[PDB]
RNA sequence: AAACUUUCAGCAACGGAUCUCUUGGCUCUCGCAUCGAUGAAGAACGCAGCGAAAUGCGAUACGUAAUGUGAAUUGCAGAAUUCCGUGAAUCAUCGAAUCUUUGAACGCACAUUGCGCCUUUGGGUUCUACCAAAGGCAUGCCUGUUUGAGUGUCAUU
RNA sequence: CGAAACCACAGCCUGGGGAACGGGCCAGGCAAAAUCAGCGGGGAAAGAAGACCCUGUUGAGCUUGACUCUAGUUUGACAUU
RNA sequence: GAGAAGCUCAGACGAGUAGGCAGGCGUGGAGGUUUGUGACGAAGCCUUGGGCGUGAGCCUGGGUCGAACAGCCUCUAGUGCAGAUCUUGGUGGAAGUAGCAAAUAUUCAAAUGAGAACUUUGAAGACUGAAGUGGGGAAAGGUUCCAUGUGAACAGCAGUU
RNA sequence: GUAGAGAUUCUGACGUGCAAAUCGAUCUUCAAAUUUGGGUAUAGGGGCGAAAGACUAAUCGAACCAUCUAGUAGCUGGUUCC
RNA sequence: UUUCAAUGGCCCGUCUUGAAACACGGACCAAGGAGUCUAGCAUCUAUGCGAGUGUUUGGGUGAUGAAAACCCAUCCGCGAAAUGAAAGUGAAUGCAGGUGGGAACGCCCUUGUGGCGUGCACCAUCGACCGACCCGGAAUGGAAGGGUUUGAGU
RNA sequence: UUGACCUCAAAUCAGGUAGGACUACGCGCUGAACUUAAGCAUAUCAAUAAGCGCAGGAAAAGAAAAUAACCAUGAUUCCCUCAGUAACGGCGAGUGAAGCGGGAAAAGCUCAAAUUUGAAAUCUGGCAACAUUUCUUUUGUUGUCCGAGUUGUAAUUUCAAGAAGCUGCUUUGAGUGUAGACGAUCGGUCUAAGUUCCUUGGAACAGGACGUCAGAGAGGGUGAGAACCCCGUCUUUGGUCGAUUGGAUAUGCCAUAUAAAGCGCUUUCGAAGAGUCGAGUUGUUUGGGAAUGCAGCUCUAAAUGGGUGGUAAAUUUCAUCUAAAGCUAAAUAUUGGCGAGAGACCGAUAGCGAACAAGUAGAGUGAUCGAAAGAUGAAAAGAACUUUGAAAAGAGAGUUAAAUAGUACGUGAAAUUGCUGAAAGGGAAGCAUUGGAAAUCAGUCUUACCUGGGUGAGAUCAGUAGUGCGAGACUAUGCAC
């Protein structure tokens, strides 16, 4: 139960701020967990998604599908990951979109802002 | 209550007979579909509805300090009766002793762990289990406003102070937490209905007398206030009636059926 | 039209009245706010007392001059009396006032020990720290901030609870004396006025 | 007997009721005090690679400086002058700036992008005319400054 | 290519009764699909909450020696003096 | 025992506008309760099937459907429609009907085109007959002006215009 | 008597019209108290009126717009389950 | 369920003495659509307390998480006294009275729709007391004595 | 002739200032009518609507020319009460305060009237210097000069007093740094827990099994009801800037700091607001009643004088206050603006007119008037390709869980319409009762308990009997086989 008072429960402002939120807080709302070695390495529960990622998907029809993120489409709260896609009706490729959350991080994209966000979170690299 | 300005935000005059058109109230110039349209009318479409809700309705009910107290006193005797608990739906089956107290270490708990576990042992979980299971999704609007989920109501546990035991048992879904000194009637009797599982610390039930009193002693916690007295005094009406007094006395038994 | 049972109406209604319309839905949140605002205040003069000394007065009506209530402020005699400067009486949280006065040597004497009593009780903080001057206390250490009413609350006269019967009571007639006095009363202004005009009127004959 | 009409049912139509939702409205409560001649509110005209509306912005024009986060915007692209980098973004923040014509609107007017005046600097032969640029020219009132008026009152010349 | 007015449901007559001239009620004359062009007897046809009359303790325009006032105008007093 | 608010026996009675009272059916939301129903299908809707109640109404079989909903005890209200020349919206008979008849008038051949009575070209016959159906302007309109394409909507017939 | 300006009669056509005042024939006047464009002035108990209570933006025996105003109605209509 | 056959059945609502009316509204369908809330008053009912009753004008637990629940003091509203315009005065002779009916109870009859003793509530009635009015009338006071009266009183 | 003073001008002189917008609340002016009185004129609506002027975060009011009549109270404001009362009112309809009492909050003061006269001690501006900053943007100090000012700027006094005096009493703000903190804080969080297995499903966030966390089971998103997938929620310290005497021995330590106040007895004085008070009349207003307040006009004051003490006048007392000058936070209001938290409210004819590019489209010359319009699907995967057709499109195909979801898209009623099937029909139809005809629907009883009884295996039952005292009951055990 919350008990501040800057915290609101309603559920109309609460879908308005999801849904409204500008791209720097679509990157943080679209988190993805770390896999469990990464877990052990990092010290880290879940970071926030980037391209360069490897993932597999937990869940959906493409479950258990290894690809590297090509995209982000934080405009619809989106993962394009390569070779998964589907067969138009002329037989073009059109990529699937994935949730954030239906995915698990295996492989970090390491940068100095990456390292950096790790040590300021508390977590080992 | 709706805007006071709702249904009058328009320009609309009756036209009066000989338009083959009813008296009400029209709307206007032209060049728009709510030209000639009718207004001001509770029957009409966007006009203004009938008796308008009022801020100034009579939200609160006053009622009677004894009145309230009566009620709690009530709550409380209706909580020490085991056949009433079972009724109102609390699982006490397994219970050990009603009114449950237990020790004062209670209220020096720390975690969610230790409440769970103290429940287990007093075998008050029950309770809890039957709340997750009935903790469902409203059925109708409330859901649009902000009263999405429903679920029972589980045990009430009453405690005198505060050392930790509020944080370890608020998270445990049904069980509400309360100071002895603020016995609330929508926890006692929730819904109206009497008879709720209370679990009692071992000084909030050695301050209930402070808190109550008694029918001749007032109590030192409200001023000048008494338990109220009943007008009967032996409620076994079965007993007083198959009693050797009054059946020494009364008629022959007669006859429950009689023959046509 | 009138026609059941019940007085007759008397409601002030022919005005626009639902414009002007007091809602009390802030009942409330005004307490909380109240509160919160005391309790800001206290902060920030702790540890001075929250509520000023205050003197006993009684009120000037015959339906209330048998109680004591809390007055605005002291009286400079009260204050001479007392020893306290108008002046200095601010600076000590004593308020004065300069419109009431003592006729009678009862109230001079029950506000005096009032200041007398928070006088005994105050704690005068130095104005330099470690120097204290005339009248500063030297063990400000032990400094609270408590309720003035706590230790010089307002107290109502107290009544006998039984004395000797005397004959002089047994001899008074409470009844008689009630409408003697209510005669002369009324009729002390003519009696004076014929004495007056029966001595004008003797000494103009007998000139 | 057909055709026709009527009633019902099954499919196909017309229409958009019912049901379920809702970044909306209404009401209540709590907190705060900040427009403008240093040019407000409002109006007009323009600004994006592809843009009429809304939002934002003003010829530095979906904006510049500065700060924060850190790989995007997305409909199409374009951009690898990008990622061990003080850097993408219609991101967030925001203490420096830009801020068109107007508008209390202020050179005079305005159903006119009309008619003027002053200073300085440059271009065309032009110490005076013309053109261009920059800075200015409203009224009432206040305190001072300067120049003045009065058969208003006063002195030695 | 393509409407509108109108539409309680509908539509063959006589007599009776009836809110005193019925398409429906009662008794009779009768009674066979689906249609075209005219027609003006009927539907007390349609339009328009009768404009005539009356009621309303409902108005408005106008008139006057109606009631109550008023701009203006005349006279006096006081001040300017 | 017979939800004592229960069980049992007997007698009499039954029109009803205006109106009064009582007991019930139905709708939205709230508290309590029902190891309540539900993506193995909630709500809604259709039904030429079934059942219950005197009735308001309720349960159910079969289809469609896709995400919430209900029984009981209380609380609460913007809670029940055939009318109001009621409001908004949609849609009928009239009806393929009234009608598309002022301004003298069109015809032939070719080209284009899927499609020609309305387009273009040529020929013929005509009209406005200089106070014009001619050539320009003021007010008003604002791109209707021109070229190239189109024939979804408009040009109450049509269209290649 | 033409243009122009009007509108006597047919009580013609039409009268859910081409048209919320039009069309045809006929008729009045046609060098002045003529007709008319643009600019301007007069604004609602007011304007203007060769005077009809006429005109004052299809509105005139007191224009239009918004508000007081959900004006009042002893009157008409309606007023929802068993 | 449909249809047939016999018999019966006028179009609903409304004003009205009277409607099927040649009286008005109604072409059809869906959705919306009209005794509500508030300040009072009156009766009745329920609840709590009771010569008292009313916590929420306000203050505290308060910070937590608290528009809630809980607690707290002085006033004040209504009632406990009425009467007169007012100045004023201000309710026990008695078992807080007598009479008649009267619930319930008790005692006797002797089975009668019974006799006796108290007697709640309520009504009727005769009195007593308080205020007002009218008296006698025994400077200021109206105490015993009264009245054919009067009050929304005891 | 000149200068000075006085008055009045001009300047695109130096430096400033006002307008306008916003009006929920606030201070005023002006000001109706509808309506009620069952008519209507006074009255009521209403000291309201409209119009006009003027502010702030609050405004206004405010420290008595106040109440009371008391054992007296004591600035203003607001709440309860006083009280639907006193009172006003064709005494009709109706209207209608105030003292006291309880509570919230409390805070006091400043000028003019004085001779400093042994020294205008006062203030603005220009120039220069030196400081300061929310800040190169802000705010001052010093020196000098010129102006203002004696037709009065400063100091002690404001009636509560105070001055002139008389005699003894005590002597005080600003710079640094630490520990504890306090606003913004944000280098940001140590901040907890399944996305394991089976079934269904397109998708598990559904059901079941095994678990985990909880100071976190508020809420939201994710292909269906998610505490443990994600954002979050709960709890909880710290790097930073600034207010940094806001405090402490704010220590540490600079000069703040030698003469201004302090009470005391005694006297003498004690300056106190003018077309103002007050009186008359008129108009308006008020509950204000031989005038409650305001305003116009006429008259016009006084010094123990003047105002008030709710019935006009005269006279005699008494009580209270000290007008005609000014400032002041708090408690109070807030349908405007900004930010935030909620709801027994509405669920697209509802809720604001506007859930959608709404004060938008559109109408009127103009003032103004002013709509309609939400939903494919989890994901466009938005139907490749073949064929017919001039084309629009159709038929095959294809995507999807679903095309009974194809953008004319959630489901998809009624009115109305087409096809098919059934039935009926001579100038209405519809309905009710009874039955025929045709069509259609359910009644599975002979489940289950039990008598008799053919084949069949089987740890064998009551009666006994042993195992908390009498006795009824029963679980278990050996005999009864």
């Amino acid at each position: 139960m919350k008990f501040s008072r800057d915290v609101t429960s309603s559920r109309r402002k609460q879908r308005k701020a999801h849904f409204g939120a500008p791209s720097s807080v679509r990157r943080v709302l679209m988190s993805a967990p770390l896999s469990k070695e990464l877990r052990e390495q990092y010290k880290i529960r879940s970071l926030p998604v980037r391209r360069d990622d490897q993932i597999t998907v937990i869940r959906g029809s493409n479950k258990g599908r290894e690809g590297k993120i090509t995209s982000v489409y934080r405009k619809k709260f989106l993962l394009l990951i390569e070779r998964v896609t589907r067969e138009k009706a002329n037989g073009a490729s059109a990529p699937v979109g994935i949730d954030a959350s239906k995915v698990v991080i295996t492989k970090l994209h390491l940068d100095k802002d990456r390292k950096d966000l790790i040590v300021r979170k508390g977590g080992k690299v | 209550a709706v805007s006071e300005k709702a249904g009058h935000q328009t320009s609309a005059e009756s036209w009066g007979t000989g338009r083959a058109l009813a008296r009400i109230p029209r709307v206007g110039g032209g060049g728009t579909h709510r030209s000639g349209q009718a207004a001001f009318g509770n029957m009409c479409r966007s006009g203004r509805m009938f008796a308008p809700t009022k801020t100034w309705r009579k939200w609160h009910v006053k009622v009677n300090q004894n009145e309230k107290r009566y009620a709690i006193s009530s709550a409380v005797a209706a909580s020490g009766v085991p056949s009433l608990l079972l009724a109102r739906g609390h699982r006490i089956e397994e219970i050990p002793e009603v009114p449950l107290v237990v020790d004062d270490a209670v209220q020096s708990f720390q975690k969610t762990k230790e409440a769970v576990a103290l429940l287990k042992e007093i075998k008050a979980y029950r309770d809890v289990v039957k709340v997750a299971n009935s903790r469902k999704l409203r059925a109708g609007k409330g859901k649009l406003r902000n009263r999405r989920h429903v679920q029972r109501r589980g045990p009430l546990v009453v405690f005198n102070e505060d050392a930790g035991i509020v944080k370890a048992f608020r998270n445990i879904p049904g069980v509400e937490i309360v100071n002895v000194r603020r016995l609330n009637l929508l926890q006692l009797a929730p819904g109206g209905h009497l008879g709720r599982f209370v679990i009692w610390t071992k000084s909030a039930f050695g301050l209930l007398d402070s808190v109550f009193g008694s029918t001749t002693e007032a109590a030192q916690l409200k001023k000048n206030y008494f338990l109220p007295e009943n007008i009967i005094s032996n409620a076994d009406v079965t007993r007083l009636i198959n009693s050797d007094e009054i059946q020494s006395i009364v008629k022959a038994a007669g006859p429950s059926r009689v023959k046509r | 039209a009138i026609h059941v049972k019940g007085q007759l109406p008397n409601a002030h209604f022919h005005k626009d009245w639902q414009r002007y319309v007091k809602t009390w839905f802030n009942q409330p949140g005004r307490k909380l706010r109240r509160r919160q605002a005391r309790q800001t205040k206290a902060a920030k003069i702790a540890p001075r007392p929250v509520e000023a000394i205050r003197p006993a007065v009684k009120p000037p009506t015959i339906r209330y001059n048998m109680k004591v209530r809390a007055g605005r402020g002291f009286t400079l005699e009260e204050l001479k009396a007392a020893g306290v400067s108008r002046r200095v009486a601010s600076t000590i949280g004593i308020p004065v006032d300069h419109r009431r006065r003592n006729r009678s040597e009862e109230s001079l004497q029950r506000n005096v020990e009032r200041i007398k009593v928070y006088l005994a009780h105050l704690i005068v903080f130095p104005r330099k720290a470690g120097q204290p001057k005339k009248g500063d206390a030297t063990d400000v250490s032990g400094a609270e901030q408590t309720d003035v009413a706590a230790v010089l609350p307002i107290t109502q006269e107290a009544v006998e609870e039984a004395k000797p019967i005397t004959e002089e009571a047994k001899n008074f007639n409470a009844f008689s004396t009630l409408s003697n006095e209510r005669a002369y009363a009324r009729y002390a202004g003519a009696r004076a006025a014929f004495q007056k005009k029966r001595a004008e009127e003797a000494e103009a004959k007998k000139k």
